[PDB]
């Protein structure tokens, strides 16, 4: 079953279930070009979870941070370096061609905040029912090690129809599917 | 922190 994955050029992607499942984290990087722009079922899909979050009860914003290119990267990590060094910066802030925001595909929710119990209950919202509008949580609870990213509750990513299944393994990507995660180079 |  592990599928090896493939070079498409600007991307690599590994064969899913339904769909073609674009890869990219820090053993996967993008090409400096990759400028798709955000892409249109994730956006449809995206807005529909947000209303249902909102009619829920939650303090969630309208806009969110969705796609970001190589040049807006290039200027979001340096200063995340900046304020925490470069050790803690890589633990939540991809350097430019490895983050998943330039697919197009992954997108931040905003809460506005802040009553901290609210936060979690939105948090906990996400990985209850993410899976129902194709979106996942990519960097859960205790797997910084296969993603190389800490825990991060707001950071969704498309993956489709297979999203419940994937929810319900309560693995990573990298495990999932079984390509590589972990550290650069 | 936490964007990756
Ligand atoms: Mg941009
Ligand atoms: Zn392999
Ligand atoms: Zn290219
Ligand atoms: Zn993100």
């Amino acid at each position: 079953s592990h599928m090896e994955v493939v070079n498409k050029g600007d991307y690599y992607s590994i064969q899913g279930k339904y769909d073609e499942i674009i890869v990219a984290n820090k053993h996967y990087p993008l090409s400096k070009d990759y400028n798709p722009g955000e892409n249109p079922t994730a956006k449809a899909e995206l807005v529909k979870l947000i209303k249902a979050m909102q009619e829920a009860g939650f303090p969630i914003s309208d806009h969110y941070s969705g796609f970001r290119s190589y040049e807006t990267q290039t200027k979001l990590y340096q200063d995340y370096v900046n304020q925490d060094g470069k050790e803690a910066a890589d633990r939540y802030s991809a350097r430019p061609g490895y983050s998943e925001h330039q697919t197009g595909l992954a997108f931040d929710v905003i809460g506005t905040d802040g009553d901290l119990v609210t936060e979690e209950k939105a948090a906990q919202w996400l990985l209850d029912h993410a899976a129902d509008y194709g979106f996942v949580v990519r960097y859960l609870k205790g797997k910084e090690k296969e993603t190389g990213y800490m825990a991060e509750e707001w950071h969704l990513r498309y993956v489709g129809k297979e999203a419940k299944e994937i929810a319900e393994s309560g693995l990573s990507l990298e495990e999932y599917y079984g390509f590589e995660g972990g550290d650069y180079v | 922190a936490x964007k990756x």
